[PDB]
RNA sequence: CACUCAUUUCGUUAAAUGUUA
RNA sequence: UGUAAGUUAGCAAGAAAGAGUAGCUCUGGUGAUCGAAUCAGAACUUUAAAGGUUAGGGGAAUCCGACUGUUUAAUAAAAACAUAGCAUUCUGAUAAAUCUAAAAGGUUCAUUACAGAAUGUGAUUUCUGCCCAGUGCUCUG
RNA sequence: AGGAUUGAAAGGGAAUAAGAUUAAUAGUUCUUAAUCAAGAGAAAUGGUAACAUAUCAUGAACUUUAAAAUGGAGUGUGAAAAUCUACGGAAGAGUUCUCUUUUCUUCUUAACAAAAGUAAAUUCCACUGAAAUGAAUCAAUCAGAGAAGUGGAAUUUAUUGGCUUUGUAAGAAAUUCAAUGAAUUGUGGUAUUUUUGCAGUCUUCAUAAAAAUUAAAGGGAAUCUUUUGCUCGUAC
């Protein structure tokens, strides 16, 4: 087989070192360097994977079209639809419930 | 498959009959699932040391190290509860 | 790069002035166009003899001009 | 001869607290006009493991009372809380588990935690697992009330001190039997420097007070007064009683 | 009947979760197409915004404008309130029908704009309140 | 014995303390 | 194939002890809508087969330490140290221990008796007898 | 507005690859092809829904959320690479008085993007409402706070979107032949190992970093081309 050896100075196997080795032309094998996996959008009270979100780095981000790093709902982005649809009900039936209540019962 | 040495086989021949014995107990009460007491489910299991999680229902409890509750805390409790209605009862 | 999928839309791009060059390489089956942009090189692929030439003919006589063959440059 | 372990254990060099991954410092919030008058709504989110202690701490989450934002707290969790619960801190609080009154509302037998010694000190007695302060008898008098310290010994404190209602979760944490030298090990990770524990019977003369000779064994009496010198204190302090009691 | 037509509802899910709705019609078995229990609302996709004395009058008007939308809906994505508007001040309400909903294309915009204009004069006068304030969740 | 005014130990964004209304 | 006393009932145990194993020619079992090395069996032949390399000697008792672990770098690796278990002492935090010449100084302490600090013995089982005169320590005198 | 300096060439981090080249440097030079940052030239639709639209489709103060950013063990499994191997060959080499349609060697392709064809796992959404209880895994585990079934949405799989394929791009490179010019560069495998993810299981009196910096939300104040990219290390 055909061995290789870092491109860069990094001699240690850490997390930012991540390395891919892929064939290239005339049969020699070349070094590649892997993105870091990173993790997705939590809604912020159940703290579930949110949708329509991809898992890139932060900064990527940015790159990324306006359409793609959000969802067309309120709250999208930092709350899944069951965590919105629980504020949007607590919101409704506790002031449905005050004006009855208090407020010339 | 053993006689009476069930959890603690994992132990060995190597900390004594009765210490084995004490932490038997313990050990069973630890990993066991415990009665939600919000949705009734056989499902509450600890996590840390106090931390106790109800899975299939989405809750976090306070309560004892190896059980969900003490029989200490439980006391307490209808204590407490016995206390707040004389309090708002006269 | 970048390849252009039917034969409207690299018309479009001879066109347009913002071409700065075009190299045309004839394989074994097809015949490539690749135009020479700004930022990317076009290029798209024609199995047709006829369509070919079609885009010969609109190249704009202005513009350098590489004919590739089984030897390069 | 040398300096004790006891002595070398003040310069705090290797023995500072390993408190890198702790939560934070775990109080009740800053008394103000809407505790001492009125009553303020705090969330739940979430009972987290704060290392180094064995009772889990709860993230509690006040809205604002004066200005506009959270007010994130950090409570020490009473059992039977869980998460999205509301506990409410305040004089005019309902006598709840979870939470926080002033000592003089709560009736006499009441069973609290995390107590104030000084009021507005954020929370002093009963702090570790399963340990509680039970209240004994209220003086209107002078404003001030009787409370049983989980030692059993009983303090008066001003009747404004602020307490939890309710049981440290965690407890029965000691009584399991640790059963190897490693679990031992792992139990001071977030805490100080002090576990393998030498006898000074087997160090030498130098080393510690006890160390023996050709026998291992003390040879003065273990016993000691309260103005021993650091460095001599070794053993048992001012001891009234000794032995296995009766 | 819950859902009956000039029914005041509060959509659960979707683009317009949280907004408020009226019912033009309801359908309960559903049909070919629609294979669901489902009902046709107006509703107002943007609330007005508050007016004060120092805005000219230009202002005033464009910062009381309503922006309506038609949407057909799953009867279990919408919570009915129990508020009810008269079908008969909303005329335009009572045309919006299942069949002027085709699946795929954009809904006229001058029907939109119609009923926009219309609900904004309604509650420039003030008749109706709770359906034109933003529900805070 | 009573007080606080030096003094001690604290807590806060020195964020409604005390007396009337 | 078989495996004893003892035992904390988990082990002892690979206990101990015995038989088989090669080459060649075949058969069968284990799948999917052609393929995997694996197992079992049967003929015949020989220099009768793990052994080139790699690769546990076993049993019967006694003493010590319970066990995993650590140790005198360069003559001591252990029966010494640690250990979990058991027990004792002080301390309500402005405290106990304790560093500093001093200090809105420091450490355990982002802590609060299920805690902090100081010690002895050293798993389990069984048991810890009598003595407060002396020296300590303590007293609510 | 909230707290000062320093502290990592193994922690966090905007963005570059292939081929060729030198007596010696090369993710640094050359060729070709890219990427990033900073500059210059009364406010949209679709889907029941999960959610989706080459910028599109405004969004200030203030606040909140998420990311950067989190132990270990063991099991199963997706993909790639290496090794082995089946089919079909092209080119060269080795052995050959004893045979051997034989043994051996090459048959490759990057960053960044595209979207013919087509996966595995997980989580959600719509219809319906499960007991004669079903569904499933190596193990588990799950279900009227709703299973299974049918039809969908999303995300992960070493860049765009995982794999084949495509642009780059054969014009390079590899192996041959002739004296610079010519030839080739299929398809598979219910095999092993390494790497890289994933899914649930177990374990703790252990719960296994922060900041720079980025995105989104709530709120409703106001009304394609082109330029530049500094300092220092870089030999062995």
């Amino acid at each position: 087989a055909v061995r290789v050896t870092y491109v860069r100075k990094h001699s240690y196997n850490t997390k930012s070192n991540g390395i891919r080795i892929v064939k290239t032309a005339g049969g020699n094998m070349t070094v590649q360097h892997r993105q870091k996996i990173s993790n997705g959008v939590r809604c912020g009270d159940c703290g579930c994977v949110l949708a329509g979100i991809r898992h890139i780095r932060p900064h990527q981000y940015g790159w990324l079209g306006k359409s793609k790093r959000t969802v067309t709902r309120a709250y999208g982005g930092v709350k899944c639809h069951k965590c919105v649809q629980k504020k949007i009900l607590r919101a409704f039936l506790i002031n449905e419930h005050n004006l009855i209540k208090l407020a010339a019962a | 498959r053993t006689k009476k040495v069930g959890i603690v086989g994992k132990y060995g021949t190597r900390y004594g009959a009765s210490l084995r014995k004490v932490i038997k107990k313990i050990e069973i009460a630890q990993h066991s699932k415990y009665v939600c007491p919000f949705c009734c489910k056989e499902a509450v299991r600890r996590t840390a040391c106090g931390i106790w999680e109800c899975k299939g229902c989405g809750k976090q409890i306070a309560g004892g190290a190896y059980t969900l509750s003490t029989i200490s805390g439980a006391t307490v409790r209808s204590t407490v509860r016995r206390l707040r209605d004389a309090k708002n009862s006269q | 790069p970048k390849q252009v999928q039917e034969f409207k839309q690299i018309l479009k791009l001879l066109k347009s002035g913002s071409i700065r060059a075009v190299r045309v390489k004839t394989n074994g089956e097809n015949t490539k166009f690749k135009v020479r942009c700004a930022k990317y090189l076009y290029t798209y692929i024609c199995a047709d003899k006829a369509k070919a030439e079609e885009l010969k003919k609109a190249i704009p006589k202005d513009i350098h001009v590489v004919e590739i063959a089984k030897k390069a440059p | 001869g040398r300096r004790t372990l006891s002595q070398r254990k003040g310069r705090g060099s290797i023995f500072k607290s390993r408190s890198h991954h702790k939560l934070g410092v775990a109080q009740h919030r800053a008394i103000d006009f809407f505790e001492r008058h009125s009553t303020v709504r705090g969330l739940v989110k979430s009972i987290e493991h704060d290392p180094g202690r064995g009772a889990p701490l709860a993230r509690v989450v006040f809205r604002n009372p004066r200005q506009y934002g959270l007010d994130k707290e950090l409570f020490i969790c009473a059992e039977g809380l869980y998460s999205g619960q509301y506990i409410y801190c305040g004089s005019k609080a309902s006598l709840h588990i979870g939470n926080v009154l002033p000592i003089g509302q709560c009736p006499e037998g009441t069973v609290v935690c995390n107590v104030e010694s000084k009021p507005g000190d954020r929370g002093i007695i009963a702090r570790a697992s399963g340990n509680y302060a039970t209240v004994i008898s209220h003086n209107a008098d002078n404003e001030t009330t009787r409370i049983r310290l989980p030692s059993g010994a009983k303090k008066t404190l001003k009747s404004n001190c602020r307490a939890m209602v309710g049981i440290i979760a965690g407890g029965g944490r000691t009584e399991k039997p640790i059963l190897k030298a490693g679990v031992a090990y792992r139990m001071y990770k977030a805490k100080r420097t002090t576990w393998p524990r030498v006898r000074g019977v087997a160090m030498n003369p130098v080393d510690h007070p006890h160390g023996g000779g050709n026998h291992q064994h003390v040879g003065h009496p273990t016993t000691l007064k309260r103005s021993s010198p650091p460095g001599q204190k070794a053993g048992k302090v001012a001891a009234r009683r000794t032995g296995l009691i009766r | 009947k819950i859902l009956a037509p000039g029914r005041v509802v509060i959509i659960l899910s979707g683009r317009f979760a949280g907004k408020k709705a009226v019912v033009s019609s309801v359908n309960l078995q559903g049909t070919k197409d629609r294979k669901y229990g489902f009902v046709t609302v107006v509703g107002v996709e943007r609330a007005p915004l508050k007016i004060t004395r120092k805005m000219s009058a230009k202002v005033q008007e464009m910062r009381t404008s309503v922006k309506s939308f038609c949407k057909v809906i799953n009867v279990n994505h919408v919570m009915p309130t129990k508020y009810t508007v008269n079908l008969e001040q909303f005329n335009l309400i009572k045309q919006v029908k299942i069949n002027n909903f085709e699946a795929g294309k954009v809904y006229p915009i001058s029907q939109k704009k119609a009923i926009s204009s219309q609900f904004a004069e309604e509650y420039r006068k003030g008749k109706e309140s709770w359906l034109f304030t933003k529900l805070r969740f």
